[PDB]
């Protein structure tokens, strides 16, 4: 009451912005700001003395330059990259079929957060994430499991080493802080799209050697070993080659998953196919069998996008209803996409 | 700027923006969007602005308080003058053809390849006839201790220049300051190159009509960054094309017109036997064997001097890599 | 000024012209801006004294095998320190470059600064890692002050490490730091080859191996002694743990010819720790003494490699 | 807010013992001595000078290059202060607080006691070497398969009974810059010499260490320096390191290091890796969990599991509660994860067998 | 004039940032040249009258803000952006007919119906290219049909100096995919990376992979998570990284339009195009100034009256004769 | 230097030596012989190794030798750490060198300030090749050095980029081989002037004994040996000792003789 009244005038008129530094142990806080000003700050309000820690910002007075108060300032491309939020709507009801690879990651997805007790009940302690893989270029249907694991706790979906390769390290740097913003939204949930390290060769910007390349890569699994880190961030992992992974990733962990994606079958095609035309109403003589039956080896994302050429033609005349007299004959431009390119 | 009424921002020559009531009985008319203006010895109140004015460095001239060099003598770069032929004389001298012919007349100006060098000395060459400015600026030479010295340059150089209009300007050898970089170190000269971007933003003010000739060259084109070459700055690109029998005998006739020359002298023969590989520096090589008269004792230079400033530069066949079709 | 700035003022005020052309530290307060004094001198810290030390606090009599080519070495500091009387007779410069090599060990690690106790001159230890220069220009500009140091605390001892490290300046760029300090190296030998004044304070190098450098560095100028230290031989094997053992008891029986005989590829310091191990065990014996049946022991215990198996054999 | 209304209070006091000491800014590092009454200090404000003393301070006990406080007015002599850098990546590297104790351990006797002999028995009774000693060692060298790397740290993270140690994370030394990891290389170990004797792990020491070299062109040149660097801390007499060491690796290479511990150090010893036995007591770490049925043999798994080092072998006991719960089986029975035990061994020896031995070979 | 020339020296005047606002009723604002402050109301402007990241003039005495003033981010990007390319229009393009009456179905129908992309049922477009010769108009036809639905522009890297610009370091792809929160509907482009000469097989590869991920990490934060529509992307190559674009694309997820080679179609109407501003007698025939360009490229109908001109500016002539424009008929196709 | 007389005292070599004194000496004083033929006259010279060695020592003897006016250039401190910008002090200095006039320059280790940008990287890189426009401006004016000699030397001519490698910046090609045997055995004269033995020489024995060696790399071992032969403490040395030391001691020296070859 009066005291707000009172360290006002103390405060007052302005504060600057500071930069925590150091500490004497005695708490008078050695900072380094600009241009290089320090000062010796034992205040008693607001402090919370130990946290507010190295390596930080603070505010201070202009006579003399006592922090008597200190924020949380971001913002920042750290918080920035790893959010927000989603929750995109798709379920993992849309993939059918496979349910024998996703009844597996279901307790893996299930048993952290949501259901947690007979993991203790057993004691076993099995929270060791998971990795994926799949052909031919697949995690998608894999964010198809991951954008149903929105439904539970919090998660952030990351591409590569990128950030490392722009430049000489840098260190794993940008890496450990999203690695480590990951205790700050603890629990949560983490994800790397189709690690391509040293799947892929040269680099953007300037990079090198392999070795800090290679490190960085080294060092993202030594950070996350970790010493010792109980922090989840549940860690999942993909590529889509298995190859170029360095194979001593597996064991730390996620050592006892990494998903086998099957090629789709005739009748997967067949579950999968209707889940689209759902809504693309068609003409009388469509029928999702015969084609299909017919082609071999497609992919998903096409059976998916088979559908978008006739959202073209029809929908160059203005129609809500796809004809199979075109999505059979402009089928034949994703059969020549698949063909010949 | 001016933000509104009787106020303003601005920066100090320390360089720092400000916000002051401006002197009342002058508002607008002299104070303009840029400008530098006189501020308060307490205050730094807003008052009143330069002239404008005599500016800072260079300031122009280095033709009537010299240097100055014939290009006549050199007559194998015609091609290459092709373009600063049509590229100068009349962009200066009309702008209004340029209204008439419906084609905006282009700033870019591109040069290249050093060596064989040219470039500097032919950028000499037209301060014989075309009177305007001419700065000799270099990308490292303006760089400074401050960061804010740059505009109080490259503002202050197209501010000198149009208001001194009809005024030319080139950069010698822009490419300094075209290299990518991060560290805040750099910031300055990120500063700089946002100089750079601040000349190039306050460039543009020169359409239309009075002045520049926006000349520039470069041995090496690797780190120029796309809006330096982008469309309205650089339109227009020379290089360095290697002078051959037409500039050989050119560049035979050029040097020898001058210094002793003898009835032993036939360099048609060297059209041939030497331009098998050169290229060069010529010119000097020109020299070279007029540099060799000075091992005597000598009045008119022998064949087998000619011979030895093509023993001298140079080899060889060679090679490891070159040899091998 | 320290601020930067620059000013022009009637002549000091206090003392005058008399010294000097622009030095350093000239006292002066603020807007008074006159010289009273000039304070010698230079800089600084650490820069200023690479280490500077008392001695290391052994002498070279307790190693030995490697006499008669540091008996060749001890020349290159004592004679400049005596024996260059010698020289004014007829007319001799003493030996300016030395090198000294070979991997560990050896052992010139602790013989090297070894040395430095009977040099007696004030001694400044140079390694690779003050050849690692955050800012440019400052190990010229500290191996321009520390041959300032040196000249000016002459005579005085300087020996440097980790050539390697700077050795190389590869060839053709693009590029290396050390390209820029090997001009530090090359001032080094523009100071020893283009500059006079280098002549005394005589300087000493080392590497773990010689393998790629600036070869030019060929000269009395640059370095010159090239002493290859071979490993230890069966005469120093024998003496040298016998001297560092020396320091322990020792049941009054040992071969010395046992591991002498059987040392193969063995360092000078892995028989240092050949003892240590032996007399580990003999702790966790709770023995009394060591033993050569406990000696013997230590001889495979620290290498080679294994456990493996024992078998097909045995 | 009792909290907070006595945390406003005592601003009196501290506005009144604001104007003392406050001015002690800035922290600034001296030059030279001349004679009793003469200082010269230099600060990174740009600020050089050469000025007098607070009578609080005696000449004596001052060192050289020393950071100071001052009252910028006069410019006296506050009082020094010791510490000078590094910033929180030191006490990010640098670490505190017990963990992971000895009994973690899974079966390995004395691969662990002969490295438990080197570090923790002399750090029991540093008095044990002054009647034998002689000296405890230099330092030790471990690799093998993960299992179990910066575990037997961790042991000593818990057992550590005096000071809190310091892990090395590897990337962090390899920066920009060039150079700015080669200070902390070497001015940790005088911050490591500031915990006096207080222990040091390096991670990662066959990246860091990077050997040898190429013509051209580096590249590792910079790095050249960190490891040639580290052996000049190698060959800093002193102490060396009172820390003594601890490495833990991978492959043999880097050489170079590994070259230079027969010249400093001592104590190769290895991992520890998979035993016929040892397996028994990676399964006896689930012996206290679950609750084991009656039945469930481990001689029967054991005897089935070749190279099976901890890792995968710690979940395989583990996966039965993944079918378990995934079946309700209440609790598992041998025969049911070992059925899914030979899948995940083969389902996982398919593709990797996890040559460890090639790793460095 | 003299109580505010009173005033002002013994404080000064600046102009600040507000990077935030405080509950206490301070305001988090930088001094530029300096170290950054905090300070507080300031009664007349209100904390909820001025958001973060805008222009405020800071006090000289207490240190407050003492006016309000607009700031510019996009501005400094915009310029960058419209630096590369202008935009023009249909009218000013041809030859295109055959792609407009594709492209412009992806763009305008995100636009105007979205409401009858349920009808159908398919979210929107991810994306486009045109690939073919490089080439002209792909990057008229980015600016232009964002100029032609007004939606705002946006390329990809960049140079050096977009990057820091906004933000720090990071991944750097995610405040770029922020920009587009801040301005929708929005139009992002790749330039150029259009030619066979980055290819290099492998230098250019990853050069190109991450200008390849530049979508890819788009696409997989437009479609992946994230939100919503009125967010596209382009691309043009020739060959190579077309067939390069089949190992990114199984059909996911990018919409695949040639760009093609000119043709004496748009020759006639893309020259009188170029013509509306040149003064031309009525006399000149459009058959042997079309047909006279085979192959070429679109570049050549700018030069063709360029320095076609250039001779008449030199001759000084006020409207030129189709010699001097079959002159350089001749000249500007004497390179090839 | 000491010397002046150090002219004679670098043995070889006469068209290193004497070519030198015409590339230098009559520019200055009879420019009118430049004129009397019409030649421009050379405002630089350039030395390059090292095949043999004497490039710095020629440098420097010729400096107290010619006389007149020079100014040594040391080729170190130019970073001048923060704010490498100091490329104008090179202007800095062409200002009196444009004041003294005449006046000349040498410059050892004109290469690592001769960087190329070849395939640019990181930062220090960009203040070298910024420190090195200038140079080039200075040299490519708008303005006339003529009456300051600029003398380059360095480890190669190599990685300068054909910017510098132009006549203009780079006047002439001036170099130094292994020394002949021949001119060895004069370089030894200088080397057996200032030490004094037992009169025993033959100078040839050396000479034909030790080969294929520099100025310096001889002296400095044939001091060596008269320091290796004084190890017994014996005065005055017969060449017996030197054609033992000098031969061995130089073997040891010629391991390192590898990869001293380098482009032209």
């Amino acid at each position: 009451e009066e005291e707000r009244s009172k360290v006002d005038d103390l405060r007052g008129t302005p504060m600057s912005v500071g930069t925590l530094e150091e500490i004497i142990d005695d708490n008078h806080a050695i900072v380094s700001t600009s241009v290089g000003s320090e000062h010796y700050v034992s205040i008693l309000s607001f402090v919370d003395k130990d946290l507010l820690e190295p390596g930080c910002s603070v505010l201070l007075n202009h006579k003399v330059h006592a922090v008597i108060g200190v924020l949380m300032d971001d913002t920042d491309p750290l918080v920035t990259v790893m959010k927000v939020e989603k929750a995109p709507q798709e379920t993992y009801a849309d993939i059918g079929g496979l349910d024998n690879q996703i009844q597996e990651i279901k307790e893996s997805v299930e048993l952290p957060l949501t259901h947690p007790e007979y993991y203790e009940e057993m004691g076993i302690k099995p929270p060791k994430g998971v990795i994926l893989y799949g052909p031919p270029g697949t995690g998608k249907t894999l964010l198809a499991k991951a954008v149903a694991n929105q439904t539970s706790a919090t998660f952030l979906r990351v591409v590569g080493s990128e950030l490392i390769q722009k430049y000489l390290g840098d260190g794993p740097k940008l890496v450990r802080e999203l690695f480590r913003v990951a205790e700050e939204h603890a629990p949560s949930i983490v994800f790397i799209d189709e690690i391509d390290a040293i799947g892929t060769k040269r680099y953007d910007s300037n990079s090198g050697g392999e070795r800090e390349i290679q490190r960085t890569m080294l060092e993202l699994l030594n950070q996350l070993d970790g010493f010792d880190s109980r922090g989840d961030v549940k860690v999942i992992m993909a590529t889509n080659r298995i190859e170029t992974l360095d194979p001593a990733l597996i064991r730390p962990g996620r050592i006892d998953r990494k998903i086998e994606f099957p090629l789709p079958d005739e009748k997967t095609k067949k579950r999968i196919f209707q889940i689209h035309t759902s809504r693309m109403t068609l003409a009388d003589d469509v029928t999702l069998d015969d084609l299909i039956m017919a082609k071999d080896d497609l992919s998903g994302a096409d059976i998916k996008a088979i559908c978008t050429e006739a959202g073209l033609m029809a929908l160059r005349e203005r129609r809500m209803k796809v004809t199979n007299e075109d999505f059979k004959k402009s089928k034949e431009n994703v059969l020549y996409k698949k063909q010949e390119g | 700027e001016a933000v509104d009424q009787n106020t303003a921002i601005v920066g100090s020559t320390t360089g720092s923006n400000y916000y002051v009531r401006i002197l009342s009985t002058i508002d607008r008319e002299l104070l303009k969007p840029n400008a530098s203006v006189a501020l308060h010895k307490h205050s730094n109140a807003l008052v009143d602005v330069l002239p404008p004015e005599a500016d800072s460095s260079i300031m122009m001239l280095t033709s009537d308080q010299k240097p100055d060099v014939m290009y006549a003598d050199i007559g194998g770069m015609d091609i290459q003058k092709q373009e600063v032929r049509e590229a100068v004389e009349l962009p200066l001298t009309h702008f209004e053809l340029y209204k008439q012919i419906g084609i905006d007349p282009p700033r870019g100006v591109l040069m290249y390849g050093p060596p064989g060098c040219g470039k500097t000395m032919l950028a000499k060459a037209v301060a014989h006839h075309t009177t305007a400015a001419f700065i000799r600026v270099v990308g490292s030479e303006f760089v400074q201790k401050y960061l804010g010295e740059g505009p109080r340059m490259v503002r202050d150089v197209f501010r000198l220049a149009k208001e001194n209009a009809p005024a030319i300007i080139f950069i010698d050898e822009i490419d300094a300051i075209a290299t990518k970089r991060f560290d805040a170190q750099t910031g300055a000269d990120r500063e700089v190159q946002r100089i750079l971007l601040e000349l190039l933003n306050q460039m543009d003010g020169f359409d239309q009509n009075v002045n520049v000739k926006v000349i520039m060259a470069t041995n090496r084109a690797d780190t120029l960054d796309p809006a330096l070459l982008r469309p309205g700055r650089l339109d227009r690109k020379i290089e360095f094309p290697l002078p051959d029998r037409r500039q050989k005998r050119l560049i035979f006739s050029t040097i020898t017109s001058k210094m002793n020359l003898s009835e032993e002298v036939d360099l048609e023969d060297y059209v041939a036997r030497p331009d098998k590989i050169s290229g060069a520096d010529i010119n000097s090589i020109c020299q070279e064997s007029g540099m060799l008269a000075v091992r005597e004792n000598r009045y008119i230079v022998l064949a087998k001097d000619f011979e030895k400033a093509y023993k001298t530069v140079i080899k060889k066949d060679e090679q490891e890599h070159e040899f091998y079709k | 000024t320290s601020t930067r700035q620059t000013y022009f003022l009637p002549v000091i005020g206090l003392v005058d012209a008399e010294k000097l052309k622009p030095g350093d530290l000239v006292g002066v307060n603020k807007d008074s801006y006159l010289i009273l004094e000039t304070l010698p001198t230079e800089y600084d810290s650490r820069v200023k004294a690479m280490e500077v030390d008392e001695r290391p606090t052994e002498q070279y009599s307790d190693i030995g095998g490697l006499d008669k080519q540091i008996q060749e070495l001890v020349e290159a500091i004592v004679l400049p320190m005596n024996h260059k009387e010698k020289f004014e007779n007829l007319g001799i410069q003493p030996p300016k470059g030395v090198l000294m090599y070979g991997p560990p060990g050896t052992g010139k690690t602790l013989l090297a600064r070894a040395c430095a106790a009977q040099t007696k001159a004030t001694f400044l230890k140079l390694a690779g890692p003050q050849l690692v220069q955050m800012f440019i220009g400052d190990g010229a500009k500290l191996v321009r002050d520390a041959f300032a140091l040196a000249k000016e605390k002459a005579p005085s001892i300087i020996f440097i490490d980790e050539l390697d490290a700077i050795g190389t300046k590869r060839f053709d760029s693009e590029k290396a730091g050390d390209r820029e300090v090997q001009r530090t190296m090359l001032e080094l030998l523009n100071q020893l080859d283009g500059f006079q004044p280098n002549t005394q304070v005589k300087v000493i190098a080392a590497t773990n191996r010689v393998d790629i450098l600036d070869p030019a560095l060929l000269r009395s100028g640059r370095l010159d002694r090239k002493i290859e230290f071979p490993m230890p031989n069966e005469e120093a094997r024998a003496r040298i743990m016998q001297i560092h053992s020396r320091k322990m008891n020792v049941s009054p029986d040992v071969n010395y010819e046992e591991l002498a005989r059987c040392t193969d590829d063995f360092n000078g310091a892995q028989c240092k720790a050949v003892c240590v191990e032996a007399g580990m065990i003999a702790l966790r014996r709770g023995a009394t003494e060591l033993t050569h049946e406990d000696y013997m022991e230590g001889i495979l215990e620290v290498q080679a490699k294994k456990k493996a198996n024992l078998q097909y054999y045995a | 807010a009792p909290p907070a209304l006595w945390d406003l209070a005592a601003d009196k006091q501290t506005l009144q013992s604001e104007q003392p000491l406050q001015v002690a800014r800035c922290t600034k590092i001296i030059n030279a001595d001349s004679e009793d009454p003469k200082y010269i200090i230099n600060v990174k404000q740009f600020a050089k000078f050469v000025v007098d003393l607070s009578d609080q301070v005696a000449p004596t006990d001052i060192e050289e290059g020393m950071r100071v406080g001052v009252d910028r007015n006069k410019y006296q002599i506050h009082i020094p202060l010791p510490p000078k850098i590094d910033p929180t990546v030191t006490m990010m590297q640098v670490e505190e607080k017990p963990d992971v104790t000895y009994s973690d351990v899974g079966g390995c006797k004395e691969q662990i006691e002969k490295l438990r002999e080197v570090v923790e028995t002399p750090l029991l009774h540093p008095e044990r070497f002054v009647n034998l000693g002689i000296e405890p060692p230099k330092g030790v060298l471990l690799f093998g398969p993960p299992g179990t790397g910066k575990t037997l740290c961790a042991r000593a993270v818990a057992n550590r009974t005096d000071a809190c140690f310091i892990r090395v994370i590897g990337s962090e030394l390899v920066q920009k810059y060039v150079g700015e990891g080669a200070r902390m290389v070497r001015e940790l170990f005088e911050m490591a010499r500031t915990k006096k004797a207080c222990l040091i792990f390096f991670d990662e020491i066959d990246a860091i260490g990077g050997a040898r070299f190429d013509d051209g062109a580096g590249g590792d040149n910079e790095v050249q320096r960190t490891m040639l660097e580290l052996i000049n801390q190698l060959d800093g007499f002193d102490p060396r390191g009172n820390i003594k060491v601890l490495m833990a690796t991978n492959r043999p290479d880097t050489l170079d290091p590994a070259l230079m511990r027969p010249g400093r150090l001592d104590r190769k010893i290895e991992f520890s890796l998979p035993d016929l036995e040892g397996r028994t007591h990676i399964f006896k770490i689930h012996a206290r969990s679950m609750s084991v049925e009656r039945d469930i043999r481990f001689e029967l798994l054991a005897r089935l599991c070749p190279n099976s080092t901890g890792a995968e072998i710690r979940s395989v006991c583990t996966e039965a509660g993944m079918f378990a719960i995934r079946a309700r089986r209440k609790i598992a029975t041998e025969k049911d994860f070992l059925e899914a035990v030979n899948k995940v061994i083969k389902s996982y020896a398919k593709f990797s067998a996890t040559p460890r031995y090639m790793t460095y070979n | 004039l003299r109580e505010e020339l009173q005033l002002l020296q013994e404080q000064g005047s600046y102009v600040g940032e507000v990077v935030r606002a405080m509950d206490k009723k301070k305001v988090l604002v930088k001094v530029h040249p300096e170290g950054k402050f905090v300070v507080d109301v300031d009664k007349n402007i209100d904390i909820n009258d001025v958001t973060p990241n805008c222009r405020v003039a800071l006090r000289n005495d207490s240190y407050t803000l003492h006016k309000i003033l607009p700031n510019k981010v996009d501005p400094l990007v915009s310029l960058m952006m419209v630096e590369k390319v202008p935009d023009s229009t249909y009218e000013m393009i041809g030859g295109l007919d055959k792609q407009i009456k594709e492209i412009k179905e992806v763009i305008e129908l995100p636009v105007k119906h979205p409401e009858l992309f349920e009808a159908l049922g398919i979210a929107q477009p991810k994306g486009v290219l045109l690939y073919g010769p490089p080439g002209t108009g792909k990057t008229l036809l980015a600016r232009a049909v964002a100029h032609h639905t007004d939606c705002t522009f946006i390329r990809v890297s960049g140079s050096e100096l977009v990057q820091k610009f906004i933000g720090e370091g990071a991944r750097m792809v995610r405040e770029l995919f922020v920009m587009a929160r801040e301005h929708a509907p929005s139009i992002i482009f790749m330039d150029e990376i259009d030619s066979i000469g980055s290819s290099r097989l492998e230098g250019g590869s990853g050069g190109d992979s991450e200008v390849q991920r530049t979508m890819l990490e788009l696409l997989n934060q437009l479609d992946g998570f994230e939100a919503t529509k009125n967010i596209k992307v382009i691309m043009a190559t020739n060959r190579i990284d077309i067939l390069d674009s089949a190992l990114l694309r199984p059909g996911r997820i990018d919409r695949k339009i040639e760009f093609p080679p000119p043709n004496e179609e748009a020759r006639l109407d893309i020259l009188k195009i170029h013509s509306r501003k040149m003064n031309l007698t009525r006399g000149i025939n459009l058959r042997k100034i079309a047909e006279l360009m085979p192959g070429a490229s679109g570049a050549e109908v700018k030069g063709v009256c360029t320095e076609a001109g250039m001779y008449a500016l030199r001759e000084r002539r006020v409207h030129v004769t189709q010699e001097d424009f079959e002159m350089a008929v001749a000249k500007v196709m004497q390179k090839d | 230097d000491p010397g002046n007389v150090s002219y004679s005292e670098i043995g070889g070599l006469s068209e290193q030596i004497r070519e030198l004194r015409e590339v230098i000496e009559l520019p200055l004083t009879n420019p009118e012989l430049f004129q009397r033929v019409g030649i421009i006259p050379p405002k630089g010279c350039l030395l390059y190794g090292p095949p043999g060695t004497g490039k710095t020592l020629l440098a420097r003897a010729v400096a107290s030798q010619l006389d007149c006016n020079f100014l040594k250039v040391v080729s170190s401190s130019i970073v001048d750490k923060y704010i490498g910008e100091s490329a104008r002090l090179i202007r800095e200095m062409f200002n009196y060198a444009r004041d003294h006039q005449p006046c000349i320059i040498f410059m050892d280790e004109i290469d690592a300030i001769g960087g190329r940008r070849f395939s640019e990287g990181t930062s220090a890189d960009r203040e070298i090749q910024r420190t090195l426009m200038e140079l080039l401006n200075q040299m490519d004016g708008f303005d006339t050095l003529h009456r300051v000699k600029m003398i380059m030397a360095t480890n190669r001519p190599d990685t300068l980029d054909p910017a510098l490698l132009r006549p203009g910046r780079l006047d002439r090609k001036i170099h130094i081989d292994l020394p002949n045997e021949q001119a060895r055995l004069d370089i030894l004269k200088i080397h057996a002037g200032p030490i004094t033995k037992h009169g025993e020489i033959d100078y040839e024995a050396i000479v034909k004994l030790s080969d294929g060696f520099n100025g310096a790399d001889l002296r400095n071992v044939c001091t060596e040996a008269g320091m290796f032969a004084i190890r017994a403490d014996h005065d005055f040395v017969v060449q017996e000792d030197f054609m033992k030391a000098v031969r061995k001691v130089a073997d040891s020296k010629k391991l390192e003789s590898k990869l001293d070859y380098k482009p032209v």
